[PDB]
Order: C-alpha cells, then structure tokens, then sequence
C-alpha cells in the first residue's frame, strides 16, 4: 500500500 | 516575481473571481502558482473531474516533489483505476494502470501489484482491502478527505491555502486612485480611458 | 459591463501577457468576449487542437449566431471529420459526423449526405469535390485562411480583432500611481502592501 | 464427382444426421454443394447467425453468380447492418457498409446511398422507406420469407433442396450387404471388421 | 455407439479426406471424437487459430478432465494472451486473462498473478521467466512441441492419435461389394442406384 | 433500393 | 455545399 | 507457474 500517512 | 507583482496577481484573482470570469480565475492561481483553491479543488474532485483536477494540481506540485504529493497524486490515480473497474471498463482501467499508476511501482511495487490484481476480479470488492470501496460517491468523499489532510501538510501549499483579506473591489479602489492622482496634477482642473493618462487642458 | 471594467479586463490582459500567464491570457479573452486574438486561434487551428478551438471560439459566437460563425464551425467541424477519415478511423468520423455535423444538415440538407457519403470510400479524394484535399497540414493552412475572411467579416468580432494600443505595463503603471496618491495624503510624510492603504504616522 | 459418388455423400449424410452429427452433416452440405438444408439456412437466419449463414451459403453460390444470389447475400448483410444500427453500434456498422455492402454499390449507387445515410440517423425507422422495420424478429423473419423465395427460385439451387427419399440407414443397409457377399464368398463357411474382408478358413 | 458404427466413421473419415472435404472431416473427428488429427492440429497451432484449435480439442476433453488437459488449455490460453500483449492490445490481452485464463487461477493463484502482472510491462519478456519468449513463430513452435508430448500422454487420446490402416477408398469398396450382393439375388439376371436395391426382372 | 422481384 | 461566400 | 510435468 503506497502509504505515508500524518498529523 | 516581485513581491508587489504577487500580490498584483491576488487583486486580479479578486477582480476575476467578482466578475464571475471562473475559468479564468482557476487558471491564474495554476499559473501563477500563488493561490491554491481548496473549495474549487474540493469541487473538481467530488465530480470525478480527474484532468482538470491534476491539470489544477500541475501549477503546484508535481508527482515526485515529496511524500505527500506522491501520496496526493496516486489517491487521485487509484481512485480515477478503481472508478473504471466500477464500471466494468477494465481496457481504460489497464490504461489508467500503465500511464498514471505505473510511476508509483517504483517506490511500492508490491502495492502496484496488488492494485494490478483488481483487474480479474469480477468485482474488485472481493480484496477485503478494497472492500471498503462504497459506492463512488462515498469513496470520493472519504478519500477528498484524505487528499485535503495530504495537502494542508504538504510543505509547497503551506502559503497558498488561504486568501489574503481584502476589502472588495480592491483592484478597481486603486485604479479610482490612480484616476484621482492624474486629474490632481491638472491646472486649471475642468475621464477619457484607462489607456492614457487623463488631462485638462 | 462598465466601459471601465472592460478597460480593465485590457490591462489585465497585457499585464497577463506580459507574465506569460498563457492560458489565463485566452481564458479571460474567451469568458470576457472582449478580445479575439487571431494569433492564437491561427496557432490552435494549425495545431488541430479543435476542442480548444471551439472552446475558444464559444466566448465569442454560437454555432447559429449567424451564417459567417455557422461556416466558420462547419469549416472547422469538416475539416475534423476529413482528418478522422484521413487516418482511417471511421468509427471516429461517424461519431463527428453525427455529434458536430449533423446540426448542419437542416441548413443544407445534401451537403451533409454528400460528405456522409465520404466514409464509405477507400480514400476520399476519390470524391472530385473532396480531391482538392491535399495533406493535413495544406488542408488546415487553406482552411485557417477561409476562417481568417469570415472571422474578420463576422459583425460579432467587429472590434474585437485589433487590441487597444497600450504603453507596455499601463496596470503596473496605474498601481504605482495609486501608491503615489495614497503617500500623498500623508504627514507628516516619512509601502507595506497593495492590500491596504499606505500610512505614515 | 461422379453419380455413385453424389449419391454416397447423400448416404453418409443420412448416416451423419442419424448419429447426430451436426455440425458435420452441414459441413458436408457444404462443401459437397449437394444439398441445401432450408431448415437448416431458416435456423440460422433466425438466430442471426450470419457469419455461418454466408459460409454456408458459400458452398453454394457466390454474390455475383446471378441476380437472385445477389439479392440474397444483399437482403442478409443489409439485415446485419440494420441491426447494427438499431443496437446502436455505429461503428460496426459503419464497418458492415463498407466491407460487405459494398460491393452492391455498382450494381445500385442510389441504394448504397441511402442506406449509408441511415448511419446518421438517430433511429433508422425515421426513412419512411426503412419506417417498416419492426423488432428484430419480425424483421428477421419477413426478410427470411424473401430469402426462401430468392433461393427456390435461384437456377443454382434447383436440384439442391428436395432431400432424396431414402429408407432409414441406407448406408448401414448396404454396409450389411457387404458383409453378407464377403461371408458368402466363404467355404468351408463357419466379423471381425469392416476394414478388411471377412474370411472363413 | 456400436464398433460398427465406430468403424464407420473411420470409412467415413477416409472417404471425405479423399474426397478433399477437409472442413468436413475435421467436424467428424471432433464430433465422433473416434480420432484426433495431430498434423491437422499442429497446423491450426503454427496458424495461430486458437478458436479452431479449442473448438477441436472440445471434441476430446474438456479444460478440468484431467492434469494433462488442463496444461494443454492453459499453454494455448497463455500463449493467446502473451501474442497479444506482443502487438500491444492489451484491451484483448486483460479479456484473454479474464474469460480464458481465470479458470486457472484456482489450480494456481500465483502463476495466475504472474501472468496478470505482465499487463504493466511495456514489453514483457522484461520478466525473466517469460524472457524466453522469442518470437512468435519461435515460441508457437516449441509450445506445440510440449503441447504434442501432453497430448500424447494424455490418457483421453490413447487410441485416438494413429489412423487404421486401410487400403484405400474402402467404403466405395464396400459400397461396390454391396451392388454385386444385390445383383447377384437377380435371375435371370441381364445399376440404377445406390438408393434403392437393384433389380433385374 | 437493390432490387431483383420474383414469381 | 455549406456555403455563404464573401467580400 | 501452472505446471504438471512429464515422461
Ligand atoms: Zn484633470
Ligand atoms: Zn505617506
Ligand atoms: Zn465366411
Ligand atoms: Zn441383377
């Protein structure tokens, strides 16, 4: 899954 | 570009946007670069407008820039794959595929793969990871989401999400200025056009 | 619309033009309908782009408006429809024949069964009517010349072909006379921004 | 071909039919060009399976052997490009006009004429001349009623659709015969197969 | 069916082929299924005509009869699909994976993905294990080489791959061993027919 | 119309 | 032929 | 890769 994530 | 030539750029995009010239409005902030619309993106997106939203984002960012528009830019792909997928068109699904999904194998080929995958299913729900696609007017909804998160971090919009305030009709108040400043320097004072400067003789 | 506010969009324009904002150039020249720049549409029509073409030309005349911008679109809409059938791609031309040509077909009943009739030859030179097509590049060049003629005899374009002669940078001009104005009513006089007016404490 | 071997493919296509075979039984129709199985040709025009009516028919006559074989392969590829139409394939009917109707152009321009201008129509019943096609069923049914007529009065068929009057398994009866002159011919007399003679020691 | 009738067939079989019905005697072979033409197949395979080539085989086994059928079904399915994904229609190639090559998948997910995964590739033999696909006569050939080796092992056509020896023309040999049957019950004896027994009065 | 009749 | 002319 | 093998 092509993912980065965030806060 | 000049400080006073940017904010040039934000009394245009006022005017143009009072003047109701739309079209005109969005391609300036492309353009310029100055001014990223987030309720016109919001728009395009909720409406499945997939080449105007990346020809939007274009004036921006592009797909390699940083994480977060890779990220931006391949939701938009997949999303834009699993749409024709939805509507049984895997032959515009494979091309979605190959032209815009392709430059993300790279950085998760095993996500591409599994992407890839959805192809031969008879309904591509039966991935239990892309069986939380709803319907595709959810799906767009729950990932705009996503893509506002993706870009309000992004650090090439961090200056570009909000619009300067202004009085209305800034731009037309100058130019009433100008107009003003060029019937002072007349003697003896008694407007023709924009064109050139106003006299009496 | 004001005579002042369509000063205005002129100023803009060249300030535009002038930033080499292209697209928002064309974008405002389209959705104001003040300015048909020939230029441009000569380099659209060259390059085939004929989606862009009749977007453009749509700020300015409908199909029907009357009988110069009815050929204008059928010169072009033909000419669309002869490269479809040049490249062999007959599902296209009958998908443009049917689409973009058959508004035609009313106002001239046999010209439209004549160039129907096209789809079914090998090579549709072997129409002696349809023989003096020679390439696609010829054909455009021909064919921008006739749309040149009826654009410039078209009454709705008639002062919409020659731009307003301007010194270069009038808007920028105008602002910075703005800035002198506002410094004007200052004392005791000693700029931070267009957004708002200038003091000096 | 002689009279005994006309005689034994019609032999071996009552075998082939009481064994059921019957793909095998047409192929020979076929190919032999003894019989024309009217059934058959109805079944097949019925179901619009016009890729095997044309092979089939092939084994018989060809588009230009006379008038009534032209109108018959006429009357079929214009039913195949009507339906075409009427499921709103213009594309393939496009590519019907031009590959197989064709050809009909010579013999009849006008009419070739005409029903390419169906193509851009929006239903082609608005042809107060084609406003007489039904359904496809009914359509495929008179048309039929045509085809049966053009071929009962086609030179080419008129010894081909009369099936002769044969006792059941003939070809089994006199295989059975041979059987009996083989044994026959033994002394002193007593099957192993029928690829080479019996024989007593 | 009797060993007779089976024997028939064969006759049948030999007549047609001297007879030069070739379509003929192939829909005997696979609708009796009594015999299985390896040179007439090898030509199908070398063509290229996978639809012939299955509807053949489906005279002889089905794709899940066994472990040897179902390679034979899935090199012809993959071979289809790889030659298209070769001329760069992969709109047919994913309608190959879907409707040809599914069934497969069951029996093998992985190699299933694989294959699938050669959709994205702009040339295929970019894959290592498909890096030995040369080109398509090349690959057609050593595919019928193990296609002829799985068919010769395949259980379903072990007596079905040599023809009997017959001297030939030997149905009109029997046919002509029946006519002097049938003379030789006359008296006193002096053909119309193979119809109907002969008669002398 | 292409058109041969018949009785 | 779709034609008005012009001068 | 879907494969029985043989001799
Ligand atoms: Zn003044
Ligand atoms: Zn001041
Ligand atoms: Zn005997
Ligand atoms: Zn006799």
């Amino acid at each position: 899954d092509n993912l980065i994530y965030l806060d | 570009m000049s400080s006073l030539s940017r904010e040039l750029v934000f009394l245009i995009l006022q005017f143009l946007d009072e003047e109701k010239f739309k079209e005109t409005v969005h391609k300036l902030e492309q353009e310029s670069g100055f001014f990223f619309n987030m309720k016109y993106f919001e728009e395009k997106v909720h409406a499945g407008e997939w080449d105007e939203v990346e020809k939007y984002l274009s004036g921006f960012t592009k797909v390699d820039d940083n994480r977060y528009s890779m990220k931006i830019f391949f939701e938009i792909r997949k999303q834009k794959y699993l749409e024709a997928l939805d509507r049984h068109d895997r032959a515009k699904a494979v091309d979605i595929l190959v032209k815009d999904l392709k430059v993300f194998s790279t950085f998760n080929e095993e996500a591409y793969k599994e992407i890839t995958q959805l192809l031969t299913l008879e309904n591509f729900r039966e991935n239990e990871q892309a069986s939380k696609y709803g319907d595709t007017k959810s799906a767009r909804s729950i990932m705009l989401i996503e893509l506002k998160k993706l870009i309000e971090a992004n650090p090439l919009f961090r200056e570009k999400l909000v619009f300067p305030t202004l009085k209305a009709s800034r731009l037309r108040t100058l130019i009433n200025q100008s107009l003003n400043w060029q019937h002072q320097l007349c003697k003896n004072p008694r407007i023709k056009t924009l064109f050139t400067d106003h006299t009496c003789t």
